[PDB]
């Protein structure tokens, strides 16, 4: 899931995949461009377009066969960004198309911490709807329940129980 | 032309925003109360720069504009960071073209670029930056200061850090004022007055390389040099400059608003005279750039580009005049890391000195066919802005209104270039002029974490910046001259995310503690060059009539399309279409 | 009027004597080799407050003025406390009066005086700051800051004082330089280069009240929501403004010496037009005053008033235009906290906007009948002076300590010149002090060596007294995309009554918590809430007019005979209207 770093139609699609150009994008891929080309951090086109919000470039890459947990230098996948980012639509096409609803990153950190930790409620309850580990832990011990306790968000230790 | 007053500060190590929230803000919150001024502009860049650019009515007196604006400035100091302030914040009114460059090179290549560009700042820039009507000099280079390279794994050894060797480098490089023996007012009978000498500044490698850190407990002794490696290096390592592929530094002049250029580039002469019969033996001064037979090269990468992309550019750029233009150009003075905008790795500039006219028959050879004939054997480069020319569209600024913040105001500009892109028929090349967010690595420290293990948050914060950034210390003395005293990681223990791992800080009960155990990362994008406007959010836009348009009718197009952006999000003319 | 320079500083819960001893003493022993000055006059106040006025000759050229008195000031500025320098000292070259008021007020009701406030100076105040001819501009509120009210006995429950919750702001509300990872000089090669960003400036209460204060033996957090209510709120609380009743702020805008009235006001307007299309819903600029069509009325008490009781003659005065004078008057802007005086708790000022030329037939509904009218009605307000004015043959007179007699004897001194003066009603009408009269004060002494004894710092105990008391600026954090203040006080019913400070714990050196009443005492006593000086020593400035037809020269004559009877060491200069 650490993909390599280096080519030419390749660095197009990750420049259009993270600028929202569908039409380039669509163009890039039957062109052959590597549809998992990675940038000097890890990121793919994938993580790109989820983290800043493109859901029809999201779509065509994971139809063009997109690695859907794909892992930065830091091990987040593109589920991390878009649950992180707000990105409801982005998230159910991810874990509708087999993303690790509890991939870890390097820090134990999963897609329902940072979900939780910036309050995006209708994404926690889509992840637990898909078998997010409630209980999960990051390295420091916590839980998305320590998360609303800490935030002081009592819709989200609601949603928790 | 309307005069502008710049202020330039610096804060070593920082981003952008941390440069934009504790100066530049802070600044522009205080340059009220000052006559005559049109209109503000900033940049706070990731270099830890900010540069605020303030423009006056025509007709103003330029000197009474700089006067009121250091005034401010001046009661505004106490409100920025030590670090800042430490640093020397200036404040100019200069034309922001060249008037001439002055290089300097080393005929026997004894000296490489590092020394050369000591040598013109602590031997000729302060003369040529006092003579009259310089209204700014720039070293194409930097000063040396003290290096202090320090180890992390021989710091966690000893059990010490960054905080240990900042606290015994101001300890141990000390001028220290111990009055007199026979001091007034003194005893009656008193025969003997003199002064008490005590700690004194160092000057030396060598002096820097034996400041005990500590003893350890079985008496064995920890030096300096026994956790760092020790030398003479820039302030910092941003701007490399070559004068026809060898070596060199040079001092960049632009003219005092108001002075005569012809006075000014005889002075400056004038005074290099003075200098030259004590250069050390191989160093001579070559003229580059004397303001029809001159004209420079911009450079422009995306903001990412590293020193080594934007040099094969510029590699490129030199290449060509010295092979392809070589019976029309003399020489080319070429800069990384410095260009119009001013500083930042991914941007060169390249100034181009023709042979005499007379040698230049035939209007092929004239500046005019030359810099086109350059631009388009430029045009080509990949993922560069490169062009060349002589030293007019529009000057659209996006306002945040509203609080909207930096993301929501990318969105909106996106939008409006969307739109502009859309009517070629009456606008082209509708472009921002700055840069794009690029990816950071953000850091959270874990105050849970290190609180229960007794660690310093300060400590921490200290560690992470002093290793990753840098940090001034205070002053030493090199052969007479006063200079800085820098502390910051080796490079080889600060290039990678896995690095941040290997430092160490100490807990109150003396235990060593990695930072990954109370830290975690990830990656984000943010900004390397925030702007602002009259003191709020801006992105600035350029673009041009479409061909068979006036100005005014694109200018009329830009407001129709400004009209439908988000609520908050407003707009203004600026510069040559104010 | 000759052009005047003024210094403006500033220090948080100061009383008038600290400001006067720690920032005028100190600026003012500096203000000399500067051109073409008159002279010089200063007040110190108990709001914190100090304003040092330099009037120039006629015909000095301003700018040179203005550059000659920073230039001395800054002798002065590194021995300012730092409390000071932070808030940032001001140098203005300003008219004394308004050109105008831009008011501004909601529509909807859908926001707070407050809100409409800061609003206004996150928004607009700067911009009109920078526009050329703006000389000096008076908020009528105050921007929000980050307030952290904290309560002393959950601060005392977890074993913290008010210095550990202003550490941990420090530390927790920080902006921190991290460098970068692949930065310069690299291993050559490198291919990777980004900043590090680690601590940012918070940016709301949430993140404030999730401040970690301590960790508990026990595991369990104590965090800054734990000992205290947190929210947006003025940096200050003393100006409170009006218009036609609702609530209001604004902007009260002096001329820059020498400007043009016209181009300035009109600069002033288009400046304001950018703004309007970007007003959150229901916001509104309204026009109160624009200099005839208006007039003020200022509201002077005695010192010890409090904001209620201001505010109830400010209703009196709103209250008479808003009915007696309704077919004359269309608006009242009016404001408690600030006056003619400057900022006072005491002192309040209306702004008067009568209808059209047009629409008030007869010189009985034009501004002298209808300020006269105004005057009478008010005249038997009691315990204020209240009086209706648009903008001569008075007398402005100084008493002045020239010996180091100290304030008390200097105002007894005064007492005997103004009863001399009250027994002339042939020559001296209405002989009055333009300033204030000392008002009890709350003397606390700390016990150096109880302190001692207890391990109890002298640093703690100041720091816990005056940031619950007085308040204090800890440090920036962005609210909105703007640089704000955040500080730190008491919720207020902590900070009411005497007994309240003995419920204020410090931390000793060996942990125990130790009451404010244990290594102090305290007793009531008199002292100013506004000492002058004049020409750098402390003064006392008296106001009065020549009798009917007794020339001004003849009245000053006068008063330098009573003023030659008073106990040795005091003298007298002239200055203002009778200083030529």
């Amino acid at each position: 899931h650490h993909h390599h770093h280096g080519s030419d139609l390749g660095k197009k699609l990750l420049e259009a995949a993270r600028a929202g150009r569908d039409d380039e994008v669509r163009i890039l891929m039957a062109n052959g461009a590597d549809v998992n080309a990675a940038d000097v951090v890890g990121w793919t086109p994938l993580h790109l377009a989820a983290y800043w919000g493109h859901l029809e470039i999201v779509e065509v890459l994971l139809k063009n066969g997109a690695d859907v947990n794909a892992y930065d230098t830091l091990g987040s996948t593109p589920l991390h960004l878009a649950a992180h980012f707000g990105h409801l639509e982005i998230v159910e096409v991810l874990l509708k198309n087999g993303a690790d609803v509890n991939a870890k990153d390097d820090n134990g950190i999963t897609p329902l911490h940072l979900a939780a930790n910036r309050g995006h409620l209708e994404i926690v309850e889509v992840l637990l709807k898909y078998g997010a580990d409630v209980n999960a832990q990051d390295k420091f011990g916590k839980t998305a329940f320590d998360i609303s306790i800490n935030n002081g968000n009592e819709d989200l230790a609601e949603i928790l129980q | 032309a309307p005069p502008a007053v710049t202020i330039s500060a610096s804060y070593p190590g920082a981003d952008a925003k941390t440069v934009q929230d504790t100066v530049t803000q802070v600044i522009e919150q205080n340059m009220n109360g000052i006559d005559n001024l049109m209109y503000m502009s900033s940049n706070s860049d990731s270099t830890g720069t900010v540069q605020i650019t303030l423009t006056f009515e025509s007709g103003t007196d330029a000197d009474i504009a700089q006067v009121q604006v250091q005034n401010k400035l001046q009661l505004a100091m106490p409100l920025l960071p030590q670090e800042v302030q430490q640093q020397g914040v200036s404040v100019e009114k200069s034309s922001s073209s060249f008037l001439m460059v002055v290089g300097v090179i080393n005929t026997d290549g004894t000296m490489t670029q590092e020394d050369i560009s000591d040598y013109v700042a602590a031997n000729m820039k302060d003369a040529i930056s006092r003579t009259s009507g310089v209204g700014d000099v720039q070293l194409f280079g930097s000063q040396y200061a003290m290096r202090i390279w320090m180890n992390p794994n021989e710091l966690n050894k000893f059990q010490l850090t960054p905080v240990d060797v900042i606290t015994a480098i101001k300890a141990q490089n000390a001028q220290v004022a111990a009055g007199q023996l026979g001091g007034t007012p003194p005893v009656k009978g008193q025969q003997l007055n003199a002064s008490i000498i005590a700690q004194t500044r160092l000057t030396s490698t060598e002096e820097f390389g034996k400041i005990l850190l500590k003893v350890n407990q079985d008496g064995s002794r920890v030096l300096l040099r026994d956790v760092a490696k020790i030398e003479l290096g820039g302030e910092n390592y941003d701007i490399i400059a070559e004068f026809n592929g060898q070596p060199a530094s040079g001092l960049g002049i632009k003219l005092a608003t108001g002075a005569n250029a012809l006075d000014t580039a005889a002075a400056i002469r004038a005074e290099l005279a003075k200098m030259e019969p004590f250069f050390p033996s191989g160093l001579k001064i070559v003229y580059p750039y004397d303001t029809q037979g001159v004209f420079m090269t911009m450079v422009q990468l995306p903001a990412g580009a590293t020193q080594e992309r934007t040099q094969k550019v510029l590699n490129e750029v030199t290449h060509y005049y010295l092979t392809k233009e070589k019976n029309n150009v003399e020489s080319v003075f070429a800069v990384n890391g410095f260009g119009f905008a001013g500083r930042g790795q991914n941007t060169g500039i390249a100034f181009v000195s023709l042979k005499d006219w007379a040698d230049r028959p035939g209007e092929e050879n004239k500046v005019e066919a030359i810099t086109m004939r350059a631009t388009r054997a430029f045009s080509q480069i990949k993922d560069a802005m490169v062009f060349a020319f002589n030293l007019t569209g529009f000057d659209f600024e996006l306002i945040d209104q509203a609080g909207l913040g930096h993301e929501k105001l990318t969105q909106a500009r996106n939008q409006l270039l969307a739109e502009a892109a859309k009517h070629p028929d009456m606008l082209t090349s509708v472009r921002p002029n700055g840069l794009e967010d690029t990816p950071q690595f953000k850091i959270d420290i874990d105050q849970e974490k290190a609180q229960a293990l007794g660690v310093s948050i300060n400590d921490i914060n200290t560690t992470l910046g002093a290793a990753w950034g840098g940090s001034y210390v205070n002053d030493f003395i090199d052969r007479g001259r006063v200079k800085k005293v820098y502390v910051m990681s080796e490079a080889k223990y600060r290039m990678l995310p896995d690095d941040i791992g290997d430092w160490y800080v100490r807990a109150a009960d003396g235990q060593m503690v990695p930072f990954s155990a109370f830290s975690s990362s990830r990656w984000e994008y943010g900004s390397p060059r925030l702007e602002r406007y009259n003191g709020l959010p801006s992105m600035e836009i350029l673009g041009q009539a479409a061909p068979g348009k006036s100005t005014g009718e694109a200018m009329e197009l830009m407001e129709q399309l400004a009209s439908k952006l988000p609520t908050g999000v407003g707009y203004d003319w600026t510069g040559m279409s104010y």
